[PDB]
């Protein structure tokens, strides 16, 4: 199957569960921590990029960030603090640095985004404190095209901000300037935007009975009217639907047209019994209501119970899809539209991942793929652009879970299996079963017994097992970043830059000829017996035979014929002739239901699909 | 002829506007405001920017101190002329979407009242 690798950027500050945000297209993530009050901006893998505090001028008043929002297409964050100051964090773009044009692999982009985040900047909007009148920015929101901003405070002050992009002589800066200063009836909680299909019009919800929109006419007018308190409002821009679940858990779906007026279509009484309610006394607060957009046309909500309640707006049907077990208190929910996957977080410490069947009964369309027991109570769940899921655990704790397949290998003597982020069980047919722990997380496993190399992204460490004493000790590391590495009795074969380096255990070079950009950077490699297969980033296939001295390339580089269909894994048979290929679909690394076989003798590529078997 | 409101655009900071001039050559609209505020928008007058009122470009300009009061255009060479209450007259030249200052004048004795281009666009009063 597959598992998450858990990266926790360590900080003892008290994280606010309500203030973790993710850029919707760029793979970044911002978090706000209290004691000390600061903002950690990390990448999508939980690796810290930068730490942000109050801009200089503070006389010891390290203010507390209260709202963070992303730019919908730029790498730009805006932070509303506790004093009403509106800061703006901007990293310089890579193309502004005018460096080399080889920066197209993921690792180089990660490194340059790291150094650019270290070279980022913070700016202050002029007069923003006065417009909020020294009031904490309780909400902010960008437009769909992201040139209008709206900031709402606890003094009911709502301010619209125009975005000005100023191309400097050597860079690009940004400014946010106030337009209006209006007042609401209450401190507004959630601000949503509506597109026309640019147009400036924002809905506002203070958590009361009525939601107030504002448009370019500078008028604050209600759209839907309810006699009971509302908590969360779900907006669907494609259908412009506005779904409100009342504090008494009543369905109110409003179709909203161009008039910004909601018309109810389905509203049926739901009998939730009040016999010995489970009032949240462990947290001392009202149970948080949770609903998100599960699928186009279908909305899910968990009521904090052991059940998950789905609602089909197309047919008006509301049903329940249960978890595999009873006794699961759902706390927070999220859904990835790219993969059609819902993420269910439980107070007990479980994440349940539901997958669209097309990604009988309609409720059978969702099905739970993986149950990951984190062992800690989750506060908030936020997905990223790539699919990595961030969790808030225990208030002050944050984790970032990245979904990978379990690395494992079988040389012929012993099998290595990955069981955690950094725990690897190595087990031979002689009973030599032992567990090993790494400094960093496991990203690649290769075995040629008793030598066993593990790659942790930034470097590979190859460990030696003295089975006479059964002692394992680190010796030396190879600082490379490619996913292509494979160990052998002859030596270790990895990728440094464009070069595919073959060395011994003491790193004595064996084969060294420099590759070109046309040949490209190999990404995938497989070693077995005396045969090797290399797959580059451009579908190029290079078979090879490893010997005591050289790497005899059995023929030239070959392409293969299959959004786009990439290559993620390859295994060659013991004759060094047939190669099994694992394909993926789309840039989202979606799994593919067919597998490929390349025969070099006839140079054919046959295939077999598993979607016929529903597999 | 029928006149109907189609769009309202609020300039930054809520400063009262005092001088508006539109260029025939490419649709460069100019706006002046108190405390040395000068703004230039580019609205597409074609059918793409007709039904939607497409505000293609924006650019804030600086160089004035008092309230900008006198703004005029020149369509043939697409030049701008601006003034203020202080008496600073600035001519602006387009270059790659950037309005460069070309000349700054001030009589320092009297308030400039109005501009006047010849229809050929070669003389300014």
């Amino acid at each position: 199957m597959s598992l998450f690798v858990v990266n926790a950027p360590g900080h003892e500050g008290q994280l606010k569960e309500q203030l973790i945000v993710a850029h919707k297209r760029r793979p970044l993530l911002a978090t706000a921590w209290v004691n000390p009050p600061s903002v950690l901006i990390t990448n999508s893998e939980g690796e810290v990029l930068t730490q942000v505090a109050d801009p200089p001028g503070s006389t010891g008043r390290t203010h507390q960030p209260t709202a963070l929002t992303w730019h919908p297409n730029e790498e730009l964050l805006v932070i509303g603090w506790s004093n009403g100051e509106m800061s703006l964090w901007s990293m310089p773009s890579v193309s502004s640095l005018a460096l080399g044009e080889d920066y197209t692999t993921a690792a180089a982009r990660s490194a340059v985004q790291l150094i650019a985040a270290k070279a980022a900047t913070q700016s202050s909007a002029e007069g923003a404190t006065r417009e909020h009148a020294s009031g904490a920015v309780v909400a902010s929101e960008w437009s769909t095209r992201g040139l209008y901003l709206v900031s709402a405070s606890q003094q009911r002050h709502v301010v619209m901000w125009m975005l000005e992009k100023i191309p400097a002589e050597t860079s690009v800066t940004f400014k946010l300037k106030p337009l209006w200063s209006v007042q609401s009836r209450e401190p507004v909680a959630r601000i949503i935007h509506v597109p026309s299909k640019d147009d400036i019009s924002f809905l506002l919800a203070d958590g009361g009975t009525s939601v107030t929109a504002i448009n370019e006419d500078q008028q604050l007018f209600p759209c839907v009217t309810q006699q009971e308190q509302i908590a969360s409002v779900l907006y669907d821009a494609a259908t412009r639907t506005l779904v409100t679940l009342t504090t008494t858990s009543m369905i109110e779906v409003y179709a909203v047209g161009e008039d910004i007026k909601g018309t109810s279509t389905l509203r049926r009484k739901l009998s939730a019994p009040a016999t010995t309610p489970t009032v949240s006394t462990t947290t001392g607060e009202r149970i948080a209501m949770s609903m998100v957009w599960a699928s186009p046309g279908v909305v899910a909500f968990g009521s904090g119970d052991d059940r998950l309640r789905i609602l089909d707006l197309s047919s008006g049907s509301l049903d329940v899809l249960l978890l595999p077990q009873p006794d699961l208190h759902v706390s927070s929910l999220a859904t990835f539209a790219a993969k059609g996957t819902m993420i269910v977080g439980t107070v007990e410490g479980f994440l349940v991942v539901f997958q669209h069947h097309a990604a009988a009964t309609e409720a059978s369309q969702w099905e739970a793929m993986t149950v990951h027991q984190v062992g800690k109570c989750v506060d908030r769940v936020v997905l990223t652009a790539l699919g990595d899921v961030a969790l808030c655990c225990g208030g002050s704790e944050l984790q970032v879970l990245h979904e990978i397949i379990r690395k494992r290998a079988w040389d012929g003597v012993a099998a290595a299996t990955q069981i955690s982020s950094d725990m690897v069980v190595i087990e031979s047919i002689t009973g030599c079963q032992c567990l090993l722990q790494n400094k960093g997380n496991v990203h690649g496993v290769s075995i040629a017994f008793p030598n066993i190399a593990l790659w942790n992204g930034s470097q590979i460490d190859f460990y030696m097992i003295d089975e006479a004493t059964s002692e394992i000790t680190f010796i030396n590391f190879v600082l490379t970043t490619s996913p292509a590495f494979a160990i052998h009795r002859e030596g270790l074969i990895y990728v440094k830059g464009n070069r595919i380096v073959f060395e011994t255990m003491q790193l004595a070079p064996i084969a060294q000829m420099t590759f070109t950009e046309s040949e490209g950077v190999p990404v995938i490699m497989d070693i077995m017996n005396d045969y090797l297969v290399v797959v580059s980033s451009k579908n190029y296939l290079r078979l090879a035979r490893i010997s005591t001295r050289d790497l005899q390339q059995l023929g030239p580089a070959r392409p293969l014929t299959f959004l786009e269909v990439s290559v993620s894994g390859a295994r060659v048979n013991a004759q060094g002739r047939r190669v099994a290929l694992m394909s993926t679909l789309g840039p989202l690394a979606l799994p593919d239901t067919r597998i490929w076989v390349y025969d070099s003798d006839t140079d054919k590529m046959s295939f077999f699909d598993f979607g016929s078997r529903n597999e | 002829m029928f006149v109907y409101l189609s769009k309202r655009i609020a300039m930054p900071n809520g400063v009262k506007v005092t001088s508006i001039a539109w260029n025939d050559g490419q649709g460069w609209l100019a706006c002046g405001g108190e405390k040395g505020l000068l703004k230039v928008l580019k609205v597409d007058g074609g059918p793409q920017g007709q039904r939607s009122g497409g505000l293609s470009s924006s650019q804030t300009l600086e160089g004035h101190d008092t309230t900008v009061d006198l703004v005029t255009w020149n369509q043939q060479y697409c030049k701008l002329t601006s003034s203020d209450v202080s008496g600073r007259i600035i001519v602006w030249v387009l270059h790659k979407g950037m309005w460069f200052e070309e000349m700054v004048n001030n009589r320092n004795s009297s308030r400039v009242v109005d501009f006047a281009w010849n229809p050929s666009g070669t003389k300014i009063c």
